[PDB]
């Protein structure tokens, strides 16, 4: 790969892509080893692919290299966020049960080798954000209970679908509980011009058949 | 006890 | 008018004494090592603040140390840590201690020290080896007496007949060292409002032993 | 020429014409402590000679310090050369190479730079603080250095204005301070010739921010042209020193009359001067135009309207005038340099006195060979160029005329150091100026355009088609050792060449710099102290390259040793399996290594003192100390190689074969060291055994040195091996009441106070005590802020000790990010430091024998 | 600049034509 | 005397030479007395006791090196000299040089070239790798390579060698750096069949005062005409020389007829009462240029029935006819309208078209999509000359050898260059890096930006 893109500046680290989304002990440390490997295999694999029937872009691809240095390996599938740490590298502690970690062990031996943590994509997180905005401004004129029932099905699927990583993910619980209170706020805002101070949750969170809106609820309310 | 929906994070230990 | 003022060494030096209560009696800027707007315009400039000092919110957008990706240069398992290094280290030396010093300010290096020795006692002689002064421990190709070197009948010291020091020497020394404008003879006239009591104050450091409140 | 230059008293024309005459040329270094007073004497010197040039009322115009950083910080960071031609009381001109150099103690390389090319030295000593660190460090390196030296105590009107001293206490001081000055030059000279005493001249007496300069013979002089009737240079000689005056006899005595009389000093020089002070000072508006009457000093109304600091500056200024008393001690006491020409090329040229060219050079002539010598490379305010300041030793520079240029790794047989360039433009430098001229005759400094780009920290101009028997000055000596070492990256890796470049330029600016590349391409910088690489930062960063860099944490440079002899001899055989080594290490006696380093032996002596000395001062038997062969990574280090061969063993002729490529090893593996890669020292490594095979195709070359530095290398590791930190000596300024809390900031540190003193005269207290150097980063800052700014420190290297652990302990457990305590620093010092250089993980005491 | 300003070219080249063709325009209704 | 001897010269290996970079030592980037390992292929300090080379030889057993500037070999530590007539090439990649009869028989080479590896390629035929956004500066050197007339002078260091220099003059940097990425170019027997420009476009990022940087890529238009400025000033010694090749070989002469409009907006008695003004007369401003610029009629805006691909097209000479003393030009300052005509007068043996893409609306910058339909082997320019002109001029028919083609949208934009290969005939498509074969008839398919004919 060198012979054939020589880098005299050690410029290969400005570009490439790391998932900031995890700290950063446990992001891909930009060694030059690690980093020029991982440059030459997508180089090696884009070369096969003639670039007249498809094409792979390096700014959405990413290549994430575990090694001497790196104990983490990292990749995005299907929308979930996982980081693979093996037992033997940089753990050296005693692991209760969390929700969003798996405990992957030896399929032969059955020993815990290592642990896969689990996160919600940004790219998922922003799609059900957006979904939530949809909501909102397409209300519009619409009732109450078509709005409660649009918002159900949303955050079922999501939680449904993203079980462990919504509890593993912090970021995604705050999100969570913005876009309930803006649901509520914009029902109050239907309910009357001037916003209340403390309104009764019974009224949102009634079941639908006990006239009520049976509005789903991912957060902390204290009744 | 204001009627507003808190995250749960740090609420989760139980 | 009453538009500019010539006043008397007599009268400036009573006056001082009067006003004695509102100043400091400082003698040197040294009592401001990082302490001063200037010091205070690189804590800004850098969004830290000196432990005694304002705290604004960050000029530029800070560079989380979250961010960056563990670099090569940054590893941790190559640094030996000693002291951890202080916001005032990166305050006193800007340039070898932060990365991207932007619109941070240089601070003026030592000042020798002002060693003035107040006089306590009017009645004293103005010149007089204060017991302040650590003593000096007493203790040459000269030529001989017997050598005709004689001086004419006119020589004599240059100023043998003024006295040394008179009634007025101690308060115009005291003055060359007074705070401004106490260390002026002449000048322009101000305004009350232009003229504020208590910046002296609250620009030194908070006494010891205040409340968190006055502290802030 | 014809350039535009400011007004002047004298014109350049007279000075191109005392350029000529070589035995009225004066070169001279400004030297002392930090804030004694250089800067403000030059400006008022400049003053002077450029009516036009006038220093502000309340802002001190300095004239030097030019540089931004320099104004913004208020300490001076580079030397400046100024070239003026000043009058002699007498009347008479001369011309004065005066280099300014900064006070810190950090910059000292500087200061070392401008020794190299003057000829006297002009200490300045604050007349409240006395005699000080840098003062002290400076009157050695001058000494040394075998330069004349002179001394102007600076600052008398504290004695009046802040300490208010009667007169006699005054005299007193300033006495005291002459003694401690003797006795330092004494310490530090064998010699006696060289004694400073106010009656033979050598002492001048100054306050340079109220423009007064006397000594004995120009106040005598005054008195001379009040009244015209006295010899003034009787008088001068009687004033003082335990002198009183009979005034009815008119006469002066070893006696004191009515044992209330004054020296004649007090009585006729300090007297007066307090009445002028004090009348002018505090009473001003009633009494003052009396005095002045009576000085015969009439000031215009306008002038008299100023505050008291300006109008004591004007009073002062018109009652003394010039500066003649610095130009009769210069004239007097430093030599011509005619005169002193001799003792420069035997100390400085590496061909000695008595080489053909060594006597070329010593008559200093401007017909002659061209040698010139240039120390210094100052910068363009663009940073592009360089121009090569330097003193010309013989011959004449010429406009245009092409030169020959040799670098310090020259030599008389490796003649690839040199490189043929050609001179564009000559300049006579005075500080904020440049006056450009056709050429430069011997005996003189000058600025060189072109001659830049072969060079980088010093050089010898010579002419080419002569001088075939030409050789390099010595390579500038400096006073300390540069220890702190930082690491640098560009933020943007597309701009490493900027970087690069910015690196080369601050390299040729900073004398003492170096910059290097590790092992695993981590770029470094090495420094005396954090404000000496905090300007080095702000220099790169803004001056030269114009791009954002990274800064490492600062970390020092330790070094390798043993504490015990080798458990087993140890050995090794080349590739070739045969020319088999055996070595054994042991430590050094007490001592032995700080006379390596001060060259109180060298190697170049006959072997005959070599073995005198060893025999004689450490105890040693002379087989062995005629046996030495190597001094450490230089031919002046703490690493010494004996061979213990005995005659029955080895054919000694056999061995003398192999000697230079055994020594070439030994100089390597004491240069690099097993542990971490750095300098070994206090280590004695003696060659037990030497099988040498026959052929010198089958030795020498590349399976000798290898193999030498393999055997070193074990022997070491096999010796119990340790680190070395460097310490620094610590002097603090601090008020009565602060030594508590100087001690409790030091104690914090792992430093140790040696001792504290009051200053006899002032009520300040010196607190002087050792730290470690990895522990001082922001101690001065720490001391400062604790204090409230009224402590005051600076610190410099002193010596190598041990660090408290045992590097070669596996047990111990290191945390990336925790202070650990002593037991273990040398483990984590040596794993940190063989990381960052980029070496394997640990270091076996196996790893670089032949059995395993 | 200004529309006007950058409309002033065609609108001189506008004046030529003539008030024969001027009041035959067609209509968009075509 | 063991010289022709070394036992090492078995441990080169010339797949590690790259000699295309800084040459500083690798441990203390000084430039002084550089030495090639040719083992490793790394340089460090030159020669003698304790230094660099030395102490990397004794280290790793590497004992072969390089003078950089002197090319003689040395084996280490036993500094002795290699005297081996099987290491010219080294020498030849590291400082290639061209003799006359080389460079008078350079075009006619019919017969591929063959690098170290196995590699065909042909000489001026070579890829310039591509630094992050570079691909402009690629494609402007090439095209200016394929020159005979400035490839030629530039061939050659002795010709620009010797002209002076002011002391603080970075602008020879250019000059210097072009003559050697030129050679290496045009090296017969390279190690590869690619090239770096790392360095020339180093120098050109430090003269331009980053204008011009590798991380951003600008206009190819402006920065021909930038380097095509300075390559002359520079030649220009220590004055503006008349004459240099950038000038004997592009520059050429127009004759320049503005006309102020009298004003738009005024009566038409008073519009006619200003013609015999004179300061709305027609004049002669006659000039240089070194480049024509050429302006494509604006998009059609709509769709028609016939060409039912929604691309527009224009013949060459429709926009040529500017440049005839009959089109006017209408230029509009601020308060000020002007007509102008063009006449060329001196025709350059190598001439230039800039035709102008990217304009600027009021909102954005808009590439013009319009592609001109051009013949490549043929034109005559004799028309647009005045008959004053043409009597002077014998040759006016022009040929194609250089079009250099940007694609894509103006931010995300991407330049090619097709070069016509003298000695043979053929059409290279060049990219950053990759070298295509494009045949003869599918030049004038694509948005041609830029253009240099030659005059036969
Ligand atoms: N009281 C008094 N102060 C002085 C006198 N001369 C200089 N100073 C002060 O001493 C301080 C030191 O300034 P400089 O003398 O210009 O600095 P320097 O001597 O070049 O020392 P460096 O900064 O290390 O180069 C200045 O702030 C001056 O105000 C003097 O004669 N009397
Ligand atoms: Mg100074
Ligand atoms: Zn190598």
């Amino acid at each position: 790969y060198l012979t054939e893109h020589p880098d005299p500046n050690n410029e290969n680290i400005v570009g490439y892509n790391n998932k900031k989304c995890w700290p950063r002990d446990a992001r891909m440390r930009l060694m030059k080893h690690d980093v020029n490997l991982g440059r030459a295999v997508f180089w090696d694999i884009k070369n096969r692919l003639p670039r007249s029937v498809t094409t792979v872009q390096w700014e959405n691809s990413f290549v994430s290299v575990y090694s001497k240095d790196n104990p983490n390996l990292l990749f995005n599938m299907c929308g979930f966020e996982c980081r693979i740490l093996p037992k033997c590298r940089t753990s050296y502690e005693e692991f209760t049960h969390k929700d969003g970690v798996w405990n992957l062990q030896n399929e032969v031996t059955k020993e815990r080798t290592a642990q896969c943590f689990l996160r919600v994509d940004d790219e998922s997180m922003q799609r059900f954000h957006n979904r939530v905005r949809q909501i909102l401004m397409a209300s519009g004129s619409t009732t109450f209970t078509k709005i409660v029932n649009k918002w159900n099905t949303a955050l079922i699927g999501l939680m449904t679908y993203f079980r462990e990583a919504v509890v593993n993910t912090q970021e995604l619980l705050d999100l969570l509980v913005k876009c309930e209170n803006k649901i509520q706020t914009r029902i109050k805002i239907g309910l009357n011009s001037k916003m209340p101070s403390r309104f009764p949750p019974v009224v949102f969170y009634t079941p639908k058949e006990l006239g009520g809106l049976g509005m789903l609820s991912m957060g902390h309310v204290l009744i | 006890p204001t009627g507003e929906v808190l995250s749960l994070v740090g609420k989760l230990e139980g | 008018t009453y538009q500019r003022w010539q006043f008397t060494l007599p009268m400036m030096s009573t006056l001082y004494r009067l006003a004695n209560q509102l100043l400091t009696d400082l003698v040197d800027d040294n009592y401001f090592y990082l302490f001063d707007l200037k010091a205070f315009f690189t804590s800004k400039a850098l969004n830290m603040a000196i432990p005694g000092g304002p705290k604004f919110e960050p000029l530029v957008r800070d560079i989380n140390l979250q961010d960056e990706d563990w670099n090569e240069f940054n590893d941790i398992n190559k640094i030996i840590i000693r002291q951890p290094i202080r916001t005032e280290y990166k305050i006193a030396f800007p340039y070898l201690y932060n990365n991207l010093p932007h619109h941070v300010h240089l601070t003026w290096y030592h000042t020798p020290n002002v060693v003035f020795i107040k006089t306590e006692d009017p009645d004293l002689p103005a010149f007089y080896f204060d017991p302040l002064i650590n003593p000096i421990s007493h203790r040459e190709p000269l030529p001989d007496d017997d050598e005709e070197f004689e001086l004419p009948e006119f020589v004599e010291p240059f100023l043998k007949d003024t006295p040394l020091y008179t009634d007025n020497t101690a308060n115009g020394i005291a003055l060359l060292w007074a705070p401004r404008p106490f260390n002026l003879r002449s000048g322009r006239t101000r305004r009350a409002l232009d003229i504020p009591l208590v910046k002296n104050w609250y620009r030194e450091h908070c006494p010891a032993g205040q409340p968190v409140k006055v502290r802030v | 020429m014809e350039q535009t230059l400011p007004v002047t008293v004298y014109e350049m024309d007279f000075l191109a014409d005392l350029m000529d005459n070589s035995e009225l040329i004066r070169n001279v270094t400004l030297c002392g402590h930090l804030h004694h007073g250089k800067t403000c004497f030059v400006d008022c010197l400049i003053e002077q000679t450029h009516p036009e040039i006038r220093k502000r009322y309340d802002q001190d115009l300095c004239y030097t310090d030019i540089l931004f950083t320099e104004q913004e910080r208020g300490v001076g960071i580079k030397s400046t050369p100024v070239t003026v031609v000043l009058p002699d009381t007498k009347g008479k001109s001369y011309l004065f190479n005066i280099m300014d150099t900064p006070g810190h103690v950090n910059f000292s390389d500087e200061v070392t730079a401008g020794l190299r090319i003057s000829d006297g030295v002009v200490l300045f000593i604050d007349a409240a603080e006395g005699v000080m660190l840098n003062t002290e460090r400076l009157i050695k390196h001058a000494v040394q250095e075998r330069l004349a030296v002179t001394v102007c105590i600076n600052k008398i009107d504290r004695l009046i204005l802040e300490l208010k001293l009667p007169p006699t206490d005054a005299y007193y001081k300033l006495r005291h301070i002459v003694d401690e000055v003797n006795g330092l030059i004494s310490m530090y000279s064998t010699d006696e010739n060289l004694i400073l005493s106010p009656l033979l001249g050598n002492v001048c007496f100054s306050s340079s921010q109220y423009s007064i300069c006397f000594t004995l013979g120009s106040f005598a002089k005054i008195y001379a042209d009040t009244f015209g009737d006295i010899n003034y240079q009787e008088f001068a000689k009687r004033l003082w020193g335990d002198i009183y005056f009979n005034p009815k006899t008119r006469k002066f005595t070893k006696k004191a009359p009515t044992s209330s009389s004054q020296r004649s000093f007090v009585e006729f020089i300090l007297e007066p001067l307090y009445k002028i002070l004090a009348q002018v000072v505090g009473d001003v508006d009633t009494s003052l135009p009396r005095t002045l009457d009576e000085l015969g000093i009439h000031l215009t109304k306008e002038e008299l309207k100023l505050n008291i600091r300006p109008l004591l500056r004007l009073v002062c200024k018109k009652f003394f005038g010039e500066f003649t008393g610095f130009v009769d001690m210069c004239v007097q006491h430093i030599p011509s340099p005619k005169v002193g020409a001799k003792p420069k090329i035997e100390h400085t040229y590496t061909g000695g006195v008595d080489s053909d060219l060594g006597e070329a050079m010593s008559d200093c002539d401007p017909d002659g060979p061209l040698m010139c010598h240039t120390t210094k490379m100052y910068s363009t305010d663009d940073g592009v160029q360089f121009h090569a300041f330097g003193r010309v030793l013989s011959g004449t520079i010429h406009a245009g005329q092409p030169v020959k240029v040799l670098g310090e790794n020259y030599t008389l047989e490796d003649e690839e150091d040199s490189q043929i360039c050609t001179v564009g433009r000559l300049w006579i430098s005075v500080a904020r100026y440049h006056i450009e001229v056709n050429r430069v005759p011997a005996g003189n400094w000058v600025l060189i355009e072109g001659v830049d780009q072969p060079i980088v920290k010093t050089a010898t101009i010579t002419e080419p088609r002569g001088n075939e028997e030409a050789q390099i000055f010595r390579p500038l000596k400096f006073n300390t050792t540069s220890v702190i070492k930082i690491a640098v990256e560009p933020v943007n890796p597309s701009e490493l060449p900027k970087m690069l470049d910015g690196l080369r330029k601050v390299n040729k600016s900073y004398p003492s710099l170096t910059t290097k590349v590790e092992e695993s391409g981590e770029h470094v910088i090495l420094g005396t102290g954090e404000l000496y690489l905090d300007c080095v930062m702000h220099d790169l960063r803004k001056m030269y390259s114009e791009i954002d860099i990274k800064v490492a944490d600062p970390v020092v440079t330790f070094c390798e040793t043993v504490v015990e002899t080798s458990s087993l001899k140890c050995f090794a055989e080349t590739p070739n399996k045969k020319n088999k080594i055996t070595m054994i290490a042991e430590p050094l006696e007490k001592g032995l290594a700080e006379d390596i380093e001060n060259e109180v032996v060298q190697i170049t002596w006959n072997r005959k003192k070599l073995g005198e000395f060893f025999q004689t001062k450490y105890d040693w038997d002379l087989l062995a100390a005629r046996s030495i062969w190597a001094f450490g990574p230089d031919a002046t280090g703490p690493n010494i190689l004996v061979d213990d061969t005995l005659p029955s063993e080895v054919d000694k002729a056999l061995l003398g074969s192999v000697k230079d490529s055994i020594v070439q090893g030994f100089q390597w593996g004491t240069r690099e060291g097993p542990l971490c890669d750095e300098l070994i020292r206090n280590v004695k490594f003696k060659i037990l055994d030497a099988v040498v095979a026959q052929e010198p195709l089958h030795r020498g070359g590349g399976q000798i040195i290898p193999t030498a530095r393999r055997v070193v290398y074990s022997a070491f590791l096999m010796a119990t091996p340790r680190l070395m930190e460097p310490y620094y000596f610590v002097e603090v300024q601090a008020p009565a009441d602060c030594v508590s809390a100087v001690y409790t900031v030091l104690a914090r540190r792992r430093g140790h106070v040696t001792q504290d003193a009051p200053i006899p005269g002032s009520p300040l207290y010196t607190i002087k005590a050792f730290i470690p150097a990895i522990d001082s980063f922001g101690f001065e800052t720490d001391l400062r802020t604790h204090t409230q700014g009224q402590a005051f420190s600076l610190s410099v290297f002193h010596h190598w000790q041990i660090v408290p652990g045992d590097p070669l302990d596996k047990s111990i457990v290191i945390r990336p990010l925790e202070p650990q305590p002593a037991p273990h620093l040398a483990r984590e010092f040596m794993i940190k430091t063989r990381r960052r250089k980029g070496l394997s993980e640990d270091v076996s005491i196996s790893k670089f024998f032949d059995d395993p | 600049p200004k529309i006007q300003q950058q409309f002033s070219d065609l609108k001189r080249k506008l004046a030529e034509v003539t008030e024969e063709e001027w009041l035959s325009i067609p209509e968009v209704g075509d | 005397r063991r010289s022709r001897h070394c036992p090492y010269l078995d441990t080169i290996n010339r797949s590690v030479l790259d000699f295309d970079f800084e040459k500083l030592c690798s441990i203390s980037l000084s430039h002084i007395n550089a030495y090639a390992c040719l083992v490793c292929g790394k340089y460090f300090q030159g020669r003698g006791l304790k230094s660099h080379a030395y102490i990397h030889s004794v280290q790793f057993s590497h004992h072969v090196f390089l003078n950089l500037h002197t090319l003689k070999f040395y084996c280490l530590p036993d500094n002795y000299e290699i005297i081996d007539s099987s290491l010219e090439d080294i020498t030849y990649v590291l400082k290639p040089t061209f003799t006359k009869q080389q460079i008078a028989n350079l075009d006619k080479q019919a017969k591929l070239s063959r690098a170290y590896d196995g590699t065909t390629y042909l000489p001026g035929i070579v890829g310039l790798n591509n630094i992050k956004a570079n691909d402009y500066a690629n494609a402007v050197l090439q095209a200016l390579s394929n020159v005979p007339p400035l490839r030629n002078y530039f061939l050659e260091e002795d010709n620009y060698k010797n002209i002076k220099r002011p002391p603080g003059d970075i602008m020879f940097l250019l000059v210097q750096r072009f003559g050697e990425l030129m050679r290496k170019l045009w090296n017969p027997r390279n190690f590869k069949a690619h090239v770096s420009p790392h360095e020339m476009l180093q120098a050109v990022v430090l003269c331009s005062k980053k204008t011009f940087q590798i991380t951003k890529q600008g206009d190819g238009v402006d920065f021909l005409s930038w380097f095509l400025n300075a390559l002359h000033s520079a030649l220009g010694g220590t004055k503006k020389k008349k004459k240099t090749i950038v000038t004997d070989v592009f520059q050429g002469s127009m004759r320049i007829f503005t006309k102020k409009l009298p004003h738009p907006d005024l009566p038409a008695e008073e519009k006619e009462q200003l013609l015999h003004n004179d300061e709305y007369q027609e004049t002669m401003v006659e000039s240089t240029f070194m480049y024509l610029t050429l302006d494509l009629p604006t998009a059609p805006l709509y769709k028609d029935e016939k060409e039912q691909l929604i691309i527009p097209q224009v013949p060459l000479f429709n926009i040529l006819a500017k440049f005839n003393g009959i089109t006017e030009k209408e230029y509009k300052t601020y308060k000020e309208n002007f007509l102008k005509r063009f006449q060329l007068t001196k025709l350059p043996p190598y001439l230039i078209f800039c035709i102008k893409r990217f304009t600027k609306n009021n909102f954005f910058v808009e590439k013009n999509p319009t592609i001109v339909n051009f013949p490549i082997t043929n034109v005559d320019l004799r028309e647009y000359l005045s008959e004053e002109v043409q009597a002077v001029h014998k040759n006016t028919t022009y040929d194609l050898i250089a079009n250099i083609v940007h694609d894509g949208k103006p931010s995300e934009g991407s330049y090619r260059i097709h070069v016509l290969h003298h000695g043979t005939g053929k059409w290279y498509e060049l990219q950053d890096l990759q070298v295509t074969d494009i045949l003869p008839q599918m030049i004038t398919l694509s948005e041609a930006y830029i253009q240099i004919w030659k005059r036969r």
